[PDB]
């Protein structure tokens, strides 16, 4: 997949080269288009320790490697692509990163000829910006779950989203106001688990 | 008088409120009953379970019998209704009755046996009236010696635990029940005399009154109706 003709094609001007570290912590490096061929070989270069992968300052860079089929752009903002992506260390994976220790996992299975897939239900809730409150004063009933105030309350940002979700053909099909107040949750169809986990990480 | 009088002295005040908490224990007047001959023997001290005599039996038998008129009188506010049947305060019990039954030496009955010769009637709260509240306990305890009443089992376990897995009547729940029932009662109200329907009356607009409050809770929990 030639990433620099998708930036000129696609209108991408910056690429979000992105890693999961332990802590489930979205790191990313922001690369102009220009830029990006050199990521896409040679992978992003990182200073380990300063995420949560048990390094040490003394250590050379990790190289973040950008899986090419994972290419997102932004649906809320198209002019960037978010890459999910392999940390190496000294030429080769390393076992400490999640998507690597992962996909150690599934060659295991691969290797005798099964292979996972599966779907999350990503639970959360819409808070005030200073996290002390859902964002919904009205939404205050014992039993909330499913309930149709509240949820068209919310109807522009999960619609929104959703929306997001059918163009990125992920096959979102429904849409919940949960159990707790302030509390939704938005499904979408099953896959290869490298797709889904990808999805995961970028869904969040 | 006394104690409110001193208390204001303090700088304090002092209530005798049924539940003035919502999840605290609320105030009792537990009543401690026996009854005397002239020549000074106590009649309820006898040979019977729990050094109880028939005659003490049998006055229990009316205070069971008559539980439901006698809620009226020793528990005569609304707010009495919050103290009886009450959800488990923070310090593990209510300490006050649910159910129209006795025990031995037992805190969790209308009626609670602690020694020989005399019986404890827990159900009063602190707004009963110092003056019907001995009355009506003693118009049903005389119609239960008299006809001989039987108090029925007494039970020796937790009703506030072991209260479901048993056949016991609920005290009434609310005071307009209570009302209901003591103008129900022959016995207690002609044993009143006409301070029984005086005071039924009064009652009775008490919780007219309460029902036309609105609450906090009603709007909170209706509003979405
Ligand atoms: N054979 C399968 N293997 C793995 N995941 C599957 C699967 N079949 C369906 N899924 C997925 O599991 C997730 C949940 O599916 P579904 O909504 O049908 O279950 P459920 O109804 O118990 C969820 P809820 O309680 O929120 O309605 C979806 O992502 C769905 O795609």
């Amino acid at each position: 997949t030639d990433l620099a003709s998708i930036a000129r094609e696609k209108g991408i001007e910056f690429f979000l080269i992105s890693f999961t570290d332990l802590l489930g912590v979205q790191r990313a490096k922001l690369v102009p288009a220009r830029a990006i061929a050199d990521m896409a070989v040679n992978g992003a270069g990182f200073a380990g320790f300063a995420a949560w992968l048990d390094m040490s300052p003394a250590d050379a860079d990790i190289l973040a490697i950008p899986d090419p089929e994972s290419l997102i752009q932004l649906p809320w903002k198209p002019s960037v692509g978010w890459l999910a992506a392999d940390v190496h260390f000294e030429g080769r994976p390393f076992p400490k990163a999640p998507r690597v220790a992962l996909k150690s996992v599934l060659a295991r299975a691969a290797g005798k000829d099964m292979h996972l897939k599966h779907g999350v239900e990503c639970e959360f809730f819409l808070i005030q910006p200073d996290g002390s409150a859902i964002s919904d004063p009205a939404d205050t009933q014992a039993k909330p779950c499913y309930d149709q105030d509240a949820l068209m309350r919310r109807f522009d940002v999960i619609a929104e989203i959703c929306s997001y979700m059918v163009d990125l053909g992920w096959g979102p099909y429904q849409n919940d106001h949960e159990d707790a107040n302030g509390q939704f949750e938005m499904n979408w169809d099953y896959a290869d688990a490298l797709v889904t986990a990808d999805r995961h990480a970028f869904f969040k | 008088f006394m104690v409110k009088s001193v208390a204001e002295r303090h700088g304090l005040r002092a209530t005798f409120m049924p539940k003035p908490f919502a999840h605290l224990t609320g105030n009792g007047c537990h009543t401690h009953l026996s009854m005397w001959t002239a020549a000074g023997d106590n009649l309820f001290e006898g040979d019977g379970e729990l050094g109880l005599s028939p005659t003490a039996y049998a006055f229990l038998g009316g205070l069971i019998g008559h539980a439901k008129g006698l809620t009226a009188v020793v528990n005569p506010t609304v707010n009495s209704y919050k103290r009886l049947n009450a959800p488990v305060t923070v310090s593990g019990a209510t300490w006050s009755p649910n159910t129209i039954t006795y025990g031995g030496n037992n805190r969790t009955h209308m009626v609670r046996i602690p020694d020989a010769g005399r019986l404890e009637l827990r159900l009063p709260d602190g707004a009963a009236n110092p003056y019907l509240m001995p009355a009506a306990i003693l118009a049903a305890g005389l119609d239960g010696i008299e006809t001989q009443a039987d108090p029925g089992q007494r039970l020796d376990i937790d009703m506030y635990v072991e209260g479901h897995s048993v056949e016991a009547e609920q005290l009434p729940l609310n005071l307009l029940d209570a009302v209901r029932a003591l103008e129900a009662d022959e016995v207690l109200a002609g044993g009143l005399g006409a301070a029984a329907a005086a005071f039924a009356k009064f009652k009775r607009a008490e919780w007219a009154d309460y029902k036309s409050q609105l609450t906090e809770w009603e709007r909170r929990t209706t509003l979405d109706c």
